[PDB]
């Protein structure tokens, strides 16, 4: 991801 | 009754009961093209003004249940076609339709069975099948092409007032 | 055109194949490894990029990365390869003759799907495809209309409550949770036992270990008390090089963490919990049918006892009432692309297709509303 | 042309049969449900529409609405749609071979009547019909000729005094208190207990709760007492989902709002005042007669011991030099349909029908004259 | 109803 | 709650 969680 | 069916040569080949008159069509089905526009169906459509108005039918030729049948369709058509609103949706509607499963003839579910054969042998069974799916597909494509106009792009009343005069006084449903 | 491929974008692994086969004809891993080193022999200007069966052989010489993380992609370049290799190279058909089925997780972002759609457009100009879940996929190959899905893939695990006819997409929950963490986690503790493993060689090596010598336990204190009565638990296992390594309680903690979270310091719910939470959120009538019919599905739920230990649980916070039955197919790491493939095949899902005019004219955003 | 179908449109139920037969062929709740949600599934474009059993089974995913509302109908679709349902596929008989008979609750709007009439007319083209009041053919159902009906419907409630071979028109009251503010009343009471209950579905759960375990009581105060005392009393239900709930003084708190329609709100009186002041306005003589037959009927009035406590509030009320008696058949549930084919099966009736010619002929403003 | 009571 | 709803 973009914010959160790294994805 | 008195506006019976019409082309059918007796070179005609048959499936048990069925004639089966070659119908023009760009989808692909166990039947042949033929390069003059006339065909069953455009005389069914042709005729169905004024088939419904008569109570009586004799089937002077094999031909007879090809009409009945397809006739018998289109009122379903035009029944689920009332509520339409884009021409696209119609087509939708009737090719969704046309790949359906119906009381197939010699079966139960089926309106005047008695008149219609009994298949026996599993071939004819499929080639029935897919002769009808094409016959109902190329129906459903004819009807959309005049059924809705240029303008207001909905049913005309016209051709949604014969909806509750059910042929023969009943329906497949 | 005459038939469809299904391609499943699994977070560790690959599924494609033909419509109307029963099983996958191509199954490989999503690795795509780059050399490490810097060469020195002249005989050779082989293939700076390395892709499936491959890149695991000759993995002792390469960085391994996964294109996919926990369900969203992070290097486009990389799937693209893998999309091109698996087209070419193992199914040897051409993009144009038929049309592509993908599969993706519930609650991804739509960039995800837009790009993707447009890379599937106009690079191989596909004549038609179509995105679907894996979950209605799941029930599709199960033959059933009504239950609750419990997929629980190697990069997300899901659910998604069903009715006769409908869904439910306001009780749909996803857990970042899946078999990558436990990998990791398998890791950390197998250094506690005195055995270390850092780079991605030997992570595959660990992920083959769990594969293989794992299990759940029906109760994790008297598993431990058995432990501590070590004596008939610990079994063996060969690495490549020759060493034996000795695993014991390490064969049941991992898979725990599914159920205790807590473990990995994650602030959330086990399994049993978060599907307890979606099945109440529903309507109570459709309570009933849900815990009727249980589907699960993926490469997370391979453990045995894991059917046990989660109907005990439900039972345990469900109301003692009524009865709770949990189905267990032994085919379900491929149900995804057996579902695809079977709605494929359906005549009604012949017209649904996207094809090329359309998106022309209307653009990316079509998929959006297509089944959401 | 053989016997003629006689349909009660119910305000929550519509009961349909032959002419001749001593029960319905036909018992299903009026309700005409759409769905809520999306839908995902590709092998079901299924009945965008619903009604009857099949509503009530799948209820779960559904926005239930009740086409009709305190006797007068708010939905003229709805009701359409379940015209045709119980024509076609309950009663599977064409509207062409027999006629239909039509009830409707007294002091209607001429306009629901006209609307009516014109639709049969039009639409079913049904050979002849009638329209009648449900009071009437209980009377004839009970085979008495002089009495004061209690028609306490899930709608409506309404009396209508009768003597020998004539009515009084000028002594009508009905209240449009029913079961549906009974059922209101007990989600609101329900919620003072501690469980909620908000939509369509909790509430035929509620309906059926009061149904299986509701009574009135003869003495409000010294019920409350011994529910103070609440060791007794309090009963306990099994939900759908297997919860249990107890119910104490609710069992007989909501049937007393129809004796106290202060509870709602309503600025009116109960049956027992109601019945009271109908039987005063009538002549002096024919009081004795309603005093001494007292009719009822209505799916309201099967509470235990109801017709008790009417006895001693109309004791209590009228002179205590008489005698009051309560009759209370067993089958008031289906008194009115048993007098409309009753009195369908009347050789005098054979001509009071009203034809197609007649409609040929000008708006139904025919229905009125004539036809009442 | 129109006025009075929904219906 | 106890019944619908979780409170
Ligand atoms: N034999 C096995 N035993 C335990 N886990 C397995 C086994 N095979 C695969 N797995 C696990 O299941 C995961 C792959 O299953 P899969 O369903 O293909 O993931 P995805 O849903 O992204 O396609 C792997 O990460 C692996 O950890
Ligand atoms: N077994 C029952 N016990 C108590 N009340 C009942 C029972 N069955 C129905 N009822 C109530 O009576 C109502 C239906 O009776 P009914 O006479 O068919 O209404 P209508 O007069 O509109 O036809 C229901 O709404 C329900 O509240
Ligand atoms: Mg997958
Ligand atoms: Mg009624």
């Amino acid at each position: 991801w973009x914010a959160x969680c790294p994805a | 009754p008195a506006y019976h069916s019409s082309l059918m040569d007796p070179d005609t080949k048959l499936i048990g009961n069925m004639a089966l008159l070659p119908i023009r069509s760009q989808f692909k089905g166990p039947a042949p093209r033929e390069t003059k526009d006339t065909d069953i169906v455009d005389e069914a459509i042709y005729y169905f003004k004024a088939n419904v108005f008569f109570k009586n039918y004799e089937i002077k030729n094999e031909a007879d249940r090809t009409l009945i049948y397809i006739t018998l369709y289109i009122s379903e058509c035009l029944k689920k076609l009332q509520k339409c609103n884009s021409k696209s949706q119609g087509e939708k509607e009737m090719y969704t339709l046309g790949i359906t499963n119906f009381p197939i003839p010699g079966e139960p579910g089926f309106p005047l069975n008695a008149i219609y054969a009994k298949p026996a042998n599993k071939q004819e069974d499929e080639v029935m099948r897919a002769y009808l799916q094409q016959l109902r597909q190329e129906t459903g494509l004819r009807l959309c092409e005049k059924v809705f106009d240029p303008q207001n792009d909905k049913p005309s009343k016209w051709w949604t007032c014969f909806v509750k005069r059910q042929f023969m006084n009943k329906s497949l449903s | 055109e005459t038939t469809a491929l299904v391609c499943d974008n699994g977070s560790g692994l690959v599924k494609a194949g033909f419509a109307g086969d029963d099983a996958p004809r191509a199954v490989f891993p999503s690795i795509v490894g780059r050399p490490r080193h810097q060469g020195v022999m002249v005989g050779m200007g082989q293939k700076d990029s390395y892709v499936g069966d491959e890149a695991q052989s000759k993995r002792g010489i390469l960085t391994l990365k996964y294109p996919i993380e926990h369900g969203i992609i992070t290097n486009w370049d990389d799937m693209e390869k893998i999309w091109h290799h698996t087209f070419y190279n193992e199914l040897r058909v051409a993009p144009e003759e038929h049309p592509t089925l993908l599969t993706e997780a519930p609650l991804n972002p739509k960039a995800n799907r837009e790009k993707m759609t447009q890379i599937m457009f106009e690079t191989f100009n596909v004549p038609a495809m179509y995105v679907a879940i894996q979950a209605v996929l799941s029930l599709y190959a199960s033959g059933r209309t009504t239950g609750i899905v419990l997929d629980s893939g190697d990069g997300v695990t899901h659910n998604v409550p069903i009715y006769e006819g409908y869904a439910l997409p306001h009780a749909i929950m996803r857990l970042d949770l899946a078999g990558r963490d436990l990998t990791d986690y398998l890791m950390k503790i197998l250094t506690e036992r005195g055995y270390s493993f850092v780079t991605t060689a030997e992570r595959e090596i660990v992920r083959d270990i769990k594969e293989k010598l794992c299990y759940v336990a029906l109760d994790f204190e008297n598993e431990m008390a058995t432990a501590a009565s070590s004596s008939s638990l610990e079994k063996s296992y060969e690495l490549p090089d020759g060493q034996v390594i000795t695993i014991g309680n390490e064969r049941f903690r991992c898979p725990e963490t599914l159920f205790q979270p807590s473990f990995i310091g994650m602030e959330s719910a086990g399994i049993h919990e978060t599907t307890y939470n979606s099945i109440m959120k529903c309507d109570i009538d459709i309570r009933k049918d849900l815990y009727a019919n249980n589907v699960m599905s993926g490469g997370t739920t391979m453990y045995p006892g894991i059917a046990d230990r989660m109907q005990k649980e439900i039972t345990a916070l469900a109301p003692s009432t009524m009865k709770i039955k949990i189905i267990a197919p032994p085919e379900r790491k491929y149900s995804v692309w057996i579902g695809g493939s079977i709605l494929a095949s359906l005549s009604t899902f012949q017209q649904m297709w996207i094809t090329k005019q359309e998106y022309d004219e209307a653009g990316p955003s079509i998929v959006h509303r297509k089944c959401f």
